[PDB]
DNA sequence: ATCGAGAATCCCGGTGCCGAGGCCGCTCAATTGGTCGTAGACAGCTCTAGCACCGCTTAAACGCACGTACGCGCTGTCCCCCGCGTTTTAACCGCCAAGGGGATTACTCCCTAGTCTCCAGGCTCGAGCTCAATTGGTCGTAGACAGCTCTAGCACCGCTTAAACGCACGTACGCGCTGTCCCCCGCGTTTTAACCGCCAAGGGGATTACTCCCTAGTCTCCAGGCACGTGTCAGATATATACATCCGAT
DNA sequence: ATCGGATGTATATATCTGACACGTGCCTGGAGACTAGGGAGTAATCCCCTTGGCGGTTAAAACGCGGGGGACAGCGCGTACGTGCGTTTAAGCGGTGCTAGAGCTGTCTACGACCAATTGAGCTCGAGCCTGGAGACTAGGGAGTAATCCCCTTGGCGGTTAAAACGCGGGGGACAGCGCGTACGTGCGTTTAAGCGGTGCTAGAGCTGTCTACGACCAATTGAGCGGCCTCGGCACCGGGATTCTCGAT
């Protein structure tokens, strides 16, 4: 995993509070979470990579990711 | 607590994604995108365990979030 | 008298946008299903409106793939859609 | 009627019957079919208000399949919610890109 | 040869929202369907949700958490509201 | 050889309504063979379909049930 | 005042507790065997004639027949297990064709 | 020749007043409950014997019951049994 | 004399076990089994007939008979 | 007219699965009952009560027989019983 | 603590039919289990073969008939010769 | 002894004893239990016949349950006789069906 | 609990190759645990019932050979 | 390396289970199962050892037999595999069912 | 880039008129009111599992500069290639025309649910006798009750074979076609099962007599049962021989 | 197919021991005489009656058989399943050791069941009438079986609009080149990641108990759907106004 355990921890706390008070999380709950951000991520990126080098470029750019965005539908 | 999503844990995330380059505007743009996806997932998430009436969000409710989606 | 190229297409293209007609020719399209589907199995009937169906469904596919495709060129900083469109098109949406 | 009860214009009694036989599980609570007939209703509601509005825009007194894609596309819940979803005859939103003008 | 549909409680929904204004078949019949489908992918969450607690009942719940997570945001919000508000007359 | 009846004015029709404006000669044989593609994998399962019913007639809804599985929903010949 | 009476039966207490006495069981026999016995037997036979009663009034007869006990016997899993080893003559059998039989 | 013809007769009558029975399924019936006495009285002489015993008591009956009908049969039996031996005790 | 169960007569047999179509050998094969079992039965049923220093078979000696082969027969008692 | 192969092989098992009636001729029974007990016994004797109990248990015998052969041939996906089905049929039953 | 049981006699035919064969506990307990049980089968076919013919009274007559009854062919003919010699001793 | 009277190992006096005591009949004749005897005195014999049979088969001077178990199931007349019997610790017959076998 | 589990798959194998079975469908083993299931409880019911006729706490080897002989299965060696 | 053909080693299983005479459930789960369902009948019932044995020899000659006549029911329909339609067909007319 | 002319296309107004939108008659089926057996659903009480949370530690991980060369974006030319109009061509569309398996219909025969007499079939009243209450003891079976001691149960610790789990994979289950058998369906010939009825007598079923043979009670001594002490036969271990399986070839 | 060769099991095989038969010793309780008494199986004998048989009569199943049409036992082919490894935990088993509790045996004492007449009713059997099943019989519906018709599916044969496809020239694609500002690697100072213990506490999961709310089932019903009919909204036609990109002019 690529990501540091517990700002991601505390992140998922800070998002979950705005929806509902007092939650606690089992470990294995925020794992998951955890493996599925990445992979999302990875995806996206590969997407955004066949999207930078559509227009010559190597380097990935927020269009890229916007337009990657775009056609997955979000 | 968004900042804790540091630049170089985003740069090995597109390492594997076989990107070399990255611009400095990329960053910023991914930490929005994983809190949009974290948003909506956490949601279901959340919307299983009310249902449940647990206080505790369970990996179970985590997976059947991803497969809903 | 000549239009400038380009003119007659962004023409057509509001024409387009402001109509709902079906695109491509009936009988064609009818033979093109019927000939699939005998690839599949032999002396197969079809209802109307089954080919009817098939064929809304195809021109919509295929106006939303021309849709992203259209983005794809102009990412590219491009006004015309080709084939390396068309694959990232389908490659993002999750089809190839 | 239960529709008439619960103060609605969707068939309660008929939602229920095709909860009982779409084989979705063996038994049914009675507020569930008042719930998602109540929640069709709202809907329906909302894409013929915005379908009506884009009618009398196009100073038109019938709705057409092109007035519910205008008002499908131009609301953005209505559109995530339809996002994979052809309306028959409905056309695409007028638009061009501003890198193609002269 | 009974083939049922929803067409009349759409006019009449049609007839509270635009008094004045019709339906033609073609549109009536993407309302029908639209209706089927949203039908559908309510009942089966609900379904879904009973199988995943254990239940083997669906009941005003199950139909009220499918639908905050079949709709987005405000029409979500308007939607149970108008559950709720239906399911409160119809128990009294 | 029935892919030729998608002809090239009817792909140049379905580009402008999506807001195509000039057309390389090569994209249309391309966007026959991307049709081409996408009619086997629906007729498929829509004639799956009907085999499971056991009927030799493919109906509009055995169509729409395949769209539906591919995450195409088209609304309106139900 | 008979024992039946007393305890509410119409099966003949003093005559099974007669049979028991001769039917070489056993040495003795209690008072209340008997009675129970009785009992038991009593209560299956209403049930089997309930049963056959109402075949018999589904086939529009105010007399029950073997073929009617053979009805109610079959027809019921516990009474059909009880004589599973049973032959009810005259009682022929079951309507019952194999599904792959049929056209 | 003894036989339970005016008892089954008469439960005919307690169950279906105006129902008859006959000659031949009057002769099952007679059949059933020589069968079924002989098999539960059977059973009890065994348990007794099992267990050393040279009393046949309603507890004998009764866990023959238990062991020669199935289900519903047997509890109603049993319960029948019970309701009878205690009406007749007092 | 086994000869006389006709045909027809064990066709008629299938028939009330629900059988629908049935081979020509079948016939002869159950005449056997059919003499099988009266055999096994009649031997029992003569041997009752015999303690009692008897010589007429009675439906009694057949019905214990059959009851002791686990095929007890109601209604002949 | 005629009808097909099989629907009055139905129509006869419904009819006689629906009465009662005993199946075997009185008289060829009989002859064949006398013959079996000539080989035990000499100088035997017949009720003709123990007559028709012998030939009610032959025919319940083989009623139920008929059917367990049917089971073994509708599971060898065959509607046709054979002898190796009622061999089949009396190995299981244990005779 | 008595316990009678059949074994020292089954050991006693064991000598008889095989002089230099043991047998093993397992199986002494499987040879008692079958005298009492065919014990229980004649036993009780006799019983019921003197209630049949209204006598009260078991003789060597229903231990015959029960034999026949239970015992297969010439398995029946040899315990009945074996009864019947044995019988004609004890009698003399 | 009445054993050695009729010339039998098997006791004749336990078996009248437990004639006596069985409830098999309110009186017991003098020959019953003789008979009785003898016939469970034969069949001993055999199964024992069998058994050592088997067991001298198999090098074995010691029968143990297994050879029990061949001896009865071997003969048709006692597998008949003990049709529905089990025989602890006796196996089964080596027996393939010949269509199993390549 | 679930203790039915505990008859395992290479168990009814090792019991079907004794009955002289060389290939088993996999859907045969829930259904043969089903079929044991049965047969134990009705043997285990009658035992039971003995055991509570003699006024006992504890099922001994008698009481499953009388009800197995009851059934219909006659039990020798254990008496 | 070295391979047996499907059926070899199987029928090598056949003639070594049927030579011999070892049970052939495993002792302890067994107990475990027997203690449970009586326990649905009767709590705090207690067992003898050799009652859990007797009980386990039963069930073990009740399945082996059982397992012979589904045998024979699926070589009869000249197959090779006993399925569940082979045991209820046993059952049935073993008249268990 | 911006001024004017301008023409070709679009928009729009106004209009004949026609085809789906809208609304009623009749039905009838899906809907719903009222009842009941039921149990799944909810509710109530325990606990110890796992997590909220922290006090210290280190140390890879991360934040912050150095510079620095590199891809990203602008910009001039080229080209080649693709829209625009013209003219040409031909398949598309209307429709018109008929034909062919599909088709549900109706068009014919043979049963089955339902009717009309005629009794044999139990149903009812009186005589009867063998059998079911009664009671006062007897004696013995059996239900409380006291100890004891074995044995069923419960826990803990190796450990060792077994069981649970990926990974090929070829064997078999299952399926479709099928040439052929052979099994069923009517017909119509012919016994032969079934019926009426009459007679006889061998044996069954009952009746009374009676005589041998079963039981029970007492004392005995002696065979059988509880232990008991002790080999040696079956269980355990390397040895080894042969007896099946199984891969390259007759 | 049978033949070499190799593995890879099993089968027998000498070698060795401990635990289950085996012969031993001693006790008591149970089979044995035996005597006598009480009582059921045997034996004519008698009546009649049920079942052989006869024997004639008759009509309904059985037989033979020819025809035809529908399973049958292959035969081949697809693919998917169970099996047989090889590996890594789960726990079964034996080892030991406890630790009660319930079979178990023996004691005692009120009670309950078997009788022995002794009575009084429930029941079985014979006439005495009767009354609603069985059979003869009839219209209703099922049944196959064609077999005339709806819905498509090809084929003819034209207007006709739209495709083709050419020529053109107008203009992005795109190539190259160059200038820039910006991530990158790297090295160093720092900070909190991880994470090790280490605590204390709610509630997820579970175990008992009860009841509401639901299927589901029957009995009355009225709302919707289908068809029929009326009617104008829009829909293309046509003519007029505008507008909208296009070219001369700076």
């Amino acid at each position: 995993l690529l990501i540091r355990k517990l700002p991601f921890q505390r992140l998922v706390r800070e998002i979950a509070q705005d929806f509902k008070t007092d939650l606690r999380f089992q470990s294995s709950a925020v794992m998951a979470l955890q493996e599925a951000c990445e992979a999302y991520l990875v995806g996206l990126f590969e997407d955004t990579n066949l999207c930078a080098i559509h227009a010559k470029r190597v380097t990935i750019m927020p269009k890229d990711i916007q337009l990657a965005r775009r056609i997955r539908g979000e | 607590n968004i900042q804790g999503i540091t630049k170089p844990a985003i740069r090995r995330l597109a390492r594997r994604g076989g990107v070399k380059r990255i611009s400095g505007l990329i960053y910023e743009e991914t930490r929005g995108v994983l809190k949009v996806f974290l948003e909506n997932v956490i949601r279901d998430a959340v919307t299983y365990t009310e249902h449940a009436k647990r206080k505790t969000v369970t990996a179970m409710d985590v997976v059947y979030a991803l497969k809903r989606q | 008298h000549r239009y400038r190229p380009g003119t007659v297409a962004l023409r057509e293209i509001r024409r387009y946008q402001k109509s709902t007609e079906l695109l491509i020719r009936k009988l064609p399209f009818q033979r093109l299903v019927r000939e699939i589907a005998q690839d599949f199995k032999t002396d197969l009937r079809f209802q109307s409106s089954a080919v009817m169906a098939l064929q809304e469904a195809c021109e919509a596919y295929l106006v939303g793939l021309f849709e992203d495709t259209n983005l794809c060129a102009i990412h590219a900083k491009r006004v015309t859609i080709m084939p390396k469109d068309i694959q990232l098109a389908r490659r993002i949406r999750g089809e190839r | 009627t239960r529709s008439s009860r619960a103060g609605l214009q969707f068939p309660v009694g008929r939602v229920h019957r095709l909860l009982r036989k779409g084989n979705y599980s063996e038994r049914v609570g009675a507020g569930a079919p008042v719930y998602l007939a109540a929640v069709l209703e709202y809907l329906t509601a909302e894409i013929l208000e915005l379908a009506g509005n884009a009618a009398r825009d196009n100073k038109k007194t019938r709705i057409i399949p092109r007035h519910l894609q205008l008002a499908i596309r131009n609301d953005e819940e209505l559109n995530k919610l339809l996002g994979r979803v052809t309306i028959a005859q409905g056309g695409v939103l007028p638009n061009i890109q501003a890198v193609l003008l002269p | 040869s009974r083939k049922e549909s929803y067409s009349i409680y759409v006019y009449k929904v049609l007839k509270q929202v635009h008094p004045d204004t019709g339906i033609s078949s073609k549109a009536m019949g993407i309302m029908n369907s639209f209706v089927n489908d949203i039908f559908e992918r309510i009942a089966g969450e609900a379904s879904r949700l009973a199988h995943y607690n254990k239940r083997s009942t669906i009941t005003s719940r199950e139909i009220q958490t499918a639908v905050r997570l079949l709709l987005p945001g405000e029409l979500a919000k308007h939607a149970v509201s108008e559950g709720t508000k239906a399911v409160t007359k119809y128990t009294s």
